[PDB]
């Protein structure tokens, strides 16, 4: 039986997700890479380069139409002519078209897929515009986060190869099965908010106690993730457990809702 | 034809381009000139990305910059915002409490670690490794050069070789080569015997699994990886023993330094002795190409005070060295208008006027996307890029208008030339490369039964083989350090310090009216800094000059070439149309586009 192909575009990123990724205990991106998927294609870890790179995607795209996935980490700019990301000398986003045209799924790996994040924070220099409004004809499940949670990641493939389906998703395209719960929900320092106890200052008595982080701008209660449960690095920790408030990393359009330190209004 | 920094450009050869440059992070076009016997003459970086982080910052929150500039890069993940809360810090007159400087000193030697490792086995190593004649491999002549590179390594056993081979086997067999599909497998620019393959395999898949525990330090201390979190004025994580109930206990403290141990083992035993056999081989067949700038000019700010605010202390102390005289370290001052500039003369940015370069607290970043009237093809289908005119979206920073190369091999120069002057806090780098010289010449030579040669240290290390073997060295430098702060936290934290955050001037209120600041990092790649001026209680300007900013810098404005460029020139190709060499030597330099273009 063939292990289904991959091919995995890097657009404008940080290739924080392309990292996070690699962190994923359960199951290890080695066993994905070797026994799950076939990642034909991948600027990060390939071997082929230029000419013998370009000639991976026609060749899979032709021996496995309608029957790879395209993985999207980063997204298309559509100021300077598309040239503020350029892959074989023309703009990412006709690579990202041309073999969106054939997938069986596309995810949209992270923020930056998903929604814009950085890039797309005003005043947006490059157009950076996620991949589901330059992509309108095909299936997309987006898996938001800067980056999302290792675990996530391999969860979501861990579902399409067995199933062959995309997971169910909520109205914004997030798989149910890892963004129905918002921080605040089971967060660990939620019986400090229902109690009133929170930090004011950095490294004040009540941050020593791990008190709510809500009124040092905790953006928790309107943020939807894993992190309070599944937690990060095979569940070491997440940002509240370390000390610093939620930034909102895995809804649209975080950067521009204001200081990460500013809390939220109406408690 | 022209000739600049000793060496004669000539773009009248065969042209050959790689784009994309793959086994990086982010988005470059290589493109170079072959002469008739295909030797390098010619050599074009094009970084092939911009996002424009430095004006999406304008107008915001300094106490914000730091997890928008974190977003740079994902590889180099927190230098960014080291830098930041270092430029914000510096700029409102912060002092940090020895808790958050030490929290952060490990964070930072985490990410070299991580970093560099991930680097050499994950983007590097297929350049010096045939993964298809690893298939060739006996198991026990694989135990056997396993046991002779690294006695200490506990797993050398023919069984786990064999083990190992077998899984490649399978997974070449199915007709799916994934990572490896269409590779220059066979390539006569590959040298290693089917053992050496084998081996440097079977440490891919060891360090892809390590790698995720060495991260969990950020963890800690940052609650997640990639993308830690940093805060102006100390650490969030703050600390209480007696305590499950704060971030940092004796516990969290003791996972730490579990995790710091494991680094060690894996540095000493597994990534400096591969780095040295596959050295040593490649040093035996020749190779010694790719040098570049770092045989002449080489620059790093200083980094890892073993006092917190004494540069004097710097454990890679830096400054600049000029015209490949190691005897003169000049000081280096990113605060100096005369010093860091950048040109944009060949890059895709307008200034006023091109034929000055900026200091970053004069930075401008203005896009200007247009290509030169000797281009091969269109604006949006590029066959030639025209390197007489602007070809990338890196900015051209200079140091006194010289062309710099930086990185671990630039630190571990600069460290072995002050370790000369009489500098006792460099002793440890000056003898990691001692012994490695000794290794390269004379023991792994004598071990495998080749002859023993007599390169010095001025002579092995500007080639890609130096470049390559620095960066191992500073990943061991890097964890031994950590491995002494740890115990100085602890020390401290028990001693009855427990502060992690000065918020005296948190509050902006506190604030002057208007202000500047500069932090620089010795991040994995090279030299860091990010360059603020704040002004009623907002981001007025911020510039960063990256790592691979100078490295992969275009032409300046009197056409010198950075240290891409230069670290190609006058290699010969076994194949023009297999960037075998191309990749090996750039890779050398661990290219990191976003952070080049931010
Ligand atoms: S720390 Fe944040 S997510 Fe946790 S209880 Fe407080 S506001 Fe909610
Ligand atoms: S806790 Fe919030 S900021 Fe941290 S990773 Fe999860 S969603 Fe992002
Ligand atoms: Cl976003
Ligand atoms: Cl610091
Ligand atoms: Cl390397
Ligand atoms: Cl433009
Ligand atoms: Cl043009
Ligand atoms: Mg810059
Ligand atoms: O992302």
């Amino acid at each position: 039986k063939p292990r289904t192909p991959v091919l995995w575009l890097h657009g404008l990123e940080c290739t924080c997700c392309s990292e996070s990724f690699i962190r994923s205990a359960h199951p290890l991106a080695k066993d994905v890479v070797l026994s799950m998927i076939s990642l034909d294609y991948d600027d990060t870890l390939m071997a082929a380069a230029g000419h013998q790179a370009e000639a991976i995607l026609e060749e899979i795209m032709t021996k496995y139409k309608g029957n790879y996935i395209l993985a999207v980490e980063g997204n298309p700019p559509l100021n300077q002519d598309g040239m503020s990301c350029i892959i074989g000398g023309r703009p990412f986003i006709e690579q990202l078209k041309y073999v969106a045209k054939d997938a069986k799924a596309i995810i949209s790996w992270g923020s930056c897929a998903s929604w814009g994040c950085v890039q797309a924070a005003k005043p947006n220099p490059t157009q950076a515009t996620p991949v589901h409004k330059v992509i309108t004809d095909k299936p997309i499940i987006k898996v938001p986060g800067c980056p999302p949670i290792a675990e996530v990641m391999t969860g979501v493939i861990t579902y399409m190869l067995t199933f062959d389906r995309i997971p169910e998703l909520d109205r914004q395209g997030r798989p149910k099965m890892f963004y129905s719960q918002r921080i605040h929900d089971k967060c660990y320092r939620r019986p400090h908010f229902d109690a009133g106890q929170f930090v004011e200052e950095w490294d004040d008595e009540s941050a020593r106690k791990g008190f709510c982080l809500y009124k040092m701008g905790c953006k928790g209660p309107t943020t939807y993730n894993a992190c309070s449960t599944t937690r990060w690095n095979e569940g070491t920790s997440f940002c509240i457990q370390s000390g610093h408030g939620c930034i909102g990393c895995s809804e649209d359009g975080f950067w521009d809702k204001g200081s990460f330190y500013d809390r939220l209004t109406g408690i | 034809a022209y000739a600049t920094q000793g060496f004669n450009l000539d773009d009248r050869g065969r042209r050959i381009v790689v784009d994309p440059v793959t086994r990086i992070e982010g988005h470059m076009r290589c493109e170079v000139n072959v002469d008739a016997n295909n030797v390098i003459r010619n050599a074009v970086s094009t970084g092939t990305m911009w996002r424009g982080l430095e004006v999406i910052l304008k107008g915001r929150d300094p106490r914000d910059a730091w997890a928008f500039v974190e977003r740079i890069c994902g590889v180099c993940t927190g230098c960014h915002a080291l830098a930041s809360v270092r430029a914000v810090e510096n700029a409102l007159d912060i002092r940090i409490p020895k808790n958050a400087h030490l929290i952060r000193e490990i964070m930072a030697k985490t990410l070299q670690v991580h970093d560099h490792a991930v680097h050499f086995y994950h983007l590097h190593a297929l350049d010096w490794v045939d993964v298809m004649s690893a298939l060739k491999a006996d198991p026990k002549r694989t135990s056997e050069l396993q046991q002779l590179v690294s006695p200490a390594h506990p797993l050398s056993s023919a069984g786990y070789f064999r083990d190992i081979q077998n899984r490649l086997k399978r997974f070449v067999e199915s007709g799916q080569l994934g990572p490896f599909m269409n590779g220059y497998w066979g390539s006569k620019a590959y040298v290693l015997p089917p053992e050496a393959n084998l081996m440097a395999v079977t440490h891919y898949l060891e360090a892809l699994d390590l790698q995720k525990e060495w991260v969990k330090i950020h963890t800690i201390f940052g609650g997640k990886n990639p993308h830690p979190n940093y805060l102006v004025g100390g650490v969030p994580c703050a600390i209480n023993l007696d305590a499950a109930s704060a971030p940092v206990n004796m516990e969290r403290l003791s996972f730490v330094k579990a995790r710091i141990d494991e680094i060690i083992e894996f540095n000493k035993n597994v990534y400096v002795p591969d780095v040295l056999a596959i050295g040593t081989l490649y040093k035996q067949a020749g190779w010694l190409y790719g040098g570049g700038l770092a045989a002449t000019n080489v620059l790093d700010y200083g980094e890892y005070p073993n006092v917190a605010y004494n540069k004097s202390t710097d454990q890679l102390p830096g400054g600049a060295i000029l015209n490949g005289n190691w005897d003169e370290v000049f000081p280096v001052d990113p605060r100096d208008s005369q010093q860091v500039q950048e040109f944009v003369s060949h890059s895709w940015y307008k200034y006023a006027d091109e034929s000055v370069g900026l200091h970053p607290w004069d930075g401008v970043t203005e896009p200007n996307y247009v290509l030169g009237a000797n281009t091969k093809g269109t604006r949006t289908r590029i066959e030639q890029i025209d390197e007489s005119a602007k070809y990338s979206w890196i900015k051209s920073p200079r140091w006194r208008g010289h062309a710099m190369e930086v990185g671990p091999l630039s630190r571990y120069i600069l460290a072995y030339a002050h370790a000369r002057s009489g500098n006792k806090y460099a002793e440890r780098p000056k003898e990691q490369l001692e012994y490695s010289a000794q290794m390269i010449n004379s023991a792994i030579p004598k071990a495998l039964g080749l002859p023993e040669t007599q390169y010095t240290l001025k002579q092995l290390l500007p080639s890609t083989i130096g470049r390559t073997l620095a960066r191992a060295l500073e990943s061991q430098y890097c964890g031994e350090m950590m491995h002494s702060d740890w115990h100085d936290l602890v020390a401290n934290i028990r001693a009855g310090d427990t502060a992690t955050a000065n918020v005296d001037k948190w509050d902006p209120a506190t604030w002057p009216l208007q202000a500047k600041g500069v932090g620089t990092v010795a991040a994995p790649r090279g030299a860091l800094g990010h360059w603020i001026r704040i002004k009623d209680g907002r981001i007025e300007n911020y510039q960063c000059v990256v790592p691979t900013t100078w490295n992969g810098s275009p032409r300046d404005y009197k056409g010198q070439i950075g240290a891409f460029e230069a670290s190609l020139m006058n290699t010969p190709m076994v194949n023009p149309e297999q960037p075998v060499e191309i990749l090996r030597t750039l890779h050398s330099f661990d290219p990191c586009l976003a952070c080049s273009t931010h």
